[PDB]
């Protein structure tokens, strides 16, 4: 896939992603906070199209992500993130995708996700999270 | 702030 | 289980844990680094005996944990940490315990585990890790 | 050192 890395910002305002119940997570774009103003992240797009887009709009700054989880599984020969769920202090967003495979999660007791990096080919191959106080 | 320093903490894993 | 919380330090020099090949993780203790001196964390003891001790002595500072992984699952009807694996830039310690149930994993691309907290009854019930640059 | 600020990063998952 194509590797991406947004780097680190002040916080997260919105998450735009897309998925397909036939397959996996496809695209990913984050609207960050950068010192109390919106910074529109790069839009990381699958090599293919067909996904259903979802906008998670968080009530920033009072709402923030406390856990990210998901499932990874084989889709037509690619091992990919098939499902994501974002749990905030306010509510749960997802699951988006297919909830089948090996689970993963990052729960956070103290600290903020302040960025994402990863790789997207046909689907979201994998991703990492910058964390900060 | 308080005078107590702060650290990123990830977890917990195990019983909820 | 009884709660423990070592707090945050400069680094990790050694981990002393115990485990049982039919059950779960039992005792857990850490020798941290604090500003250059070994800081002997309290031994967090299982309420039961019969475990196998292991000493993971790291070549601190050049050697450090890059991933902590494991499994959580039922033992005697409690969800517990049934196994742990510590992978450093120099090698892999484990799995210790029983590799069954739901896997979990924290790989680190940047930063260090500088503390543990969690809870031990008959077995390690749960744990968290403090991260720092 | 570099003039590039650092931050904790965890993962990847996938
Ligand atoms: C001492 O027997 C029991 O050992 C188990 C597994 O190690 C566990 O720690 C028990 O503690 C209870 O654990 C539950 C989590 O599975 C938790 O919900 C309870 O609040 C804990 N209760 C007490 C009194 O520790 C432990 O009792």
């Amino acid at each position: 896939g194509k590797a991406f890395d947004d780097g680190a910002f002040t916080g997260i305002r919105e998450i735009n992603l897309s998925y397909n119940k036939e397959t996996a997570i496809g695209d990913f774009q984050v609207v960050y906070d950068l010192n109390g103003s919106p910074y529109v992240g790069q839009n990381h797009k699958s090599f293919i199209t067909g996904f259903t887009p979802v906008k998670i709009s968080l009530d920033f700054p009072s709402e923030y992500i406390m856990e990210v989880s998901g499932y990874t599984g084989n889709v037509s020969g690619y091992v990919v993130v098939r499902s994501l769920t974002f749990k905030t202090n306010k509510k749960t967003y997802g699951p988006y995708g297919v909830t089948s495979g090996t689970p993963f999660n990052l729960p956070i007791e103290n600290g903020l996700i302040v960025g994402f990096k990863g790789s997207i080919g046909y689907w979201l191959d994998y991703f990492s999270m910058y964390l900060s106080l | 702030q308080s005078g107590i320093s702060q650290t990123v903490i990830v977890g917990p894993w195990g019983a909820k």
